[PDB]
């Protein structure tokens, strides 16, 4: 290993993310993905949260007892 | 004159002399004369009171009560029967096996507690409350009708008397009653008892588990309004509390219909039950697109205009609907195809206020999902101003609650429909064009960590483009961007690492 696959393997994981997380990539991007196919299969051997829906509390009690 | 002889008759040792009295008194009762001769007698009523609480014979009780139920049509029969302590007498009564003798207990109750001060207080502390509750297993529906009604009057703002009816089993109770008979006067009624008792805290659960919400459903396409009416405001009380529930179909199916009424208090309820129930389950989802709940609701919201007690829980509905379930994307376009991507741009802007602009970007944020809505939502004006309004929320943060809403949330909002709207070339140069990069660049340092999602995100997509890349690195986006890099939140560490990948990329080839 070195800086330089330091960077390329971490270029490779995010932008495989990236496209999971719904965002299209660039075509440098789609390409860098093909030179390093082998970093990308070796990766692929290796989310929700979102809009969440809140109740609306409608219920308006009378007064005291 | 007789009344003092039948008094003494009553008080009579010899029981056979008591019930041939009690007739006679039952008998007197049923005149104009004869029956205010009693009732402004003391010791008469307090006979009557004393003879139908101690007698064993069915016709004595049955003559009793009976005389008292025709007291009771009186406002000196009521106070006479109130003083001679017969509140606790009759309560007792609704323990009989004789249906005649129980009629005319709870119908002289009832009197009592519409028209007597102080009965409702005797009542409770008689222990009525309990007794009234286990009579709802009877069958005859005008006594259920009177009864459940006197239930209405001991619960309506007593939350004492709520309670007690829920440890005596009242839910399931008045639940079965709504899926066991068809005579409108109970239904009403035990309708309205569910109404009071739905506001409850602790009633509210126990309805909805006993399966109160399709019971409440299936009186909705009754021909009385004032049932309908009142089923759709309990509905809408306990449906906060009814997103796990199964079995909704056919009550979805009819809110949807309801959305097309004339009356606006139906509409307003249609749509916020609609809204409640489309919260997080999926099924429910799935069931009101089925059966054309999109189209429904953008009609509605059409119609509505300015009425936000309508679009608000309308566009609520919609966004739940346009999001995470298997029909998502095709409710995303059919806002569209039902011509309802202008007015929901329209809500953006006054006179709004701020809970239903925070749902219509909400909305909005889904509905660009769909790559089909890119460009309507482009041509109707909706980037101006949602980045407007996130300039002015933002601004608002540096310098709490609004109408009920943090301008964070519409920070957050904003730029998270930014963000998907720049999925689209041609939104990206509008959305960089509004000189917007400096503010995104300036949301990376917020401490909200869905704003700093949601910020690389669109600096993300802007980032696509060569020259956007270019714009974002020379607003010093490079350092903040890169303290995101250790983020807890996945999204957030993606994006920022992306935007940096992409600015680096561009041209920068050599050292130096």
């Amino acid at each position: 290993k070195s800086p330089e696959e330091m960077y390329i393997q971490q270029k490779v994981r995010v932008l495989l993310m990236l496209r999971k997380m719904g965002s299209n990539l660039t075509a440098s991007e789609e390409e860098f993905l093909r030179t390093y196919a082998g970093v990308v299969n070796s990766q692929l051997s290796q989310i929700d949260q979102g809009a969440e829906d809140v109740v609306m509390a409608f219920s308006r009690s009378e007064t005291e007892d | 004159r007789a009344i003092p002889e039948l008094t003494k008759l009553l008080n009579d040792e010899d029981q056979v002399v008591v019930n041939k009295a009690a007739v006679m008194v039952h008998q007197l009762s049923k005149k104009e004369a004869s029956r205010h001769a009693i009732m402004r007698s003391p010791q008469m009523v307090s006979a009557i009171v004393r003879t139908m609480q101690n007698t064993n014979d069915v016709e004595t009780a049955r003559c009793t009560a009976g005389t008292l139920h025709n007291l009771s049509h009186h406002r000196e029969g009521l106070l006479a029967i109130f003083k001679s302590g017969g509140i606790p007498a009759l309560v007792k009564m609704l323990g009989s096996p004789v249906d005649s003798v129980l009629f005319y207990a709870i119908t002289t109750l009832h009197n009592l507690l519409l028209h007597q001060e102080g009965a409702k207080m005797a009542v409770r502390l008689a222990g009525g409350l309990q007794k009234m509750v286990a009579l709802l297993n009877k069958t005859n529906v005008k006594f259920l009708a009177i009864t459940t009604d006197c239930l209405q009057i001991l619960a309506y703002g007593n939350q004492e008397s709520k309670l007690i009816i829920l440890a005596s089993g009242g839910p399931q109770a008045l639940v079965n009653i709504m899926r066991t008979y068809t005579y409108e006067k109970l239904l009403w009624t035990t309708s309205r008892v569910l109404k009071v008792l739905s506001v409850c805290s602790s009633n509210k659960p126990a309805i909805v588990e006993a399966g109160g919400m399709q019971a409440l459903g299936l009186h909705l396409t009754d021909p009385s309004q004032r049932l309908v009416q009142n089923c759709l405001w309990t509905l809408r009380n306990l449906s906060d509390a009814a997103t796990k529930q199964e079995g909704m179909e056919g009550l979805l199916g009819t809110l949807v219909q309801l959305l097309g009424s004339d009356d606006i208090n139906v509409v307003t309820c249609a749509a916020g039950i609609l809204s409640n129930l489309t919260c997080n389950n999926y099924k429910n989802k799935m069931m009101v697109c089925q059966v054309g709940g999109i189209e429904a609701l953008v009609r509605t919201v059409l119609r509505a205009g300015d009425r936000e007690d309508i679009t608000e829980p309308a566009i609520c509905a919609l966004r739940h609907l346009t999001s995470r379930h298997q029909e998502a994307e095709m409710a995303q376009n059919a806002v569209r195809l039902h011509y309802g991507l202008p007015v929901v741009v329209k809500l953006l802007h006054p006179p709004s206020h701020w809970p239903l602009i925070k749902a219509t970007v909400g909305l909005i944020r889904n509905l660009a999902l769909c790559p089909a809505n890119h460009a309507p939502l482009r041509e109707q004006g909706a980037i101006p101003r949602l980045v407007q309004l996130l300039v002015r929320a933002h601004q608002d943060t540096q310098r709490q609650f609004v109408e009920g809403v943090r301008m964070e949330e519409i920070v957050e909002g904003c730029t998270g429909a930014l963000h998907i709207l720049a999925r689209d070339v041609h939104n990206r140069i509008v959305i960089r064009g509004l000189n917007t990069i400096p503010l995104f660049v300036q949301l990376l340092y917020s401490p909200i960590e869905n704003i700093q999602r949601v910020a690389a995100g669109v600096l993300c997509e802007l980032a696509q483009d060569k020259e956007a890349a270019e714009a974002i690195e020379a607003e010093g986006a490079t350092a903040p961007l890169t303290e995101l890099l250790h983020s807890r939140n996945e999204g957030v560490a993606t994006y920022a690492a992306a935007v940096l990948f992409r600015m680096s990329e561009d041209k920068p080839q050599d050292y130096k």
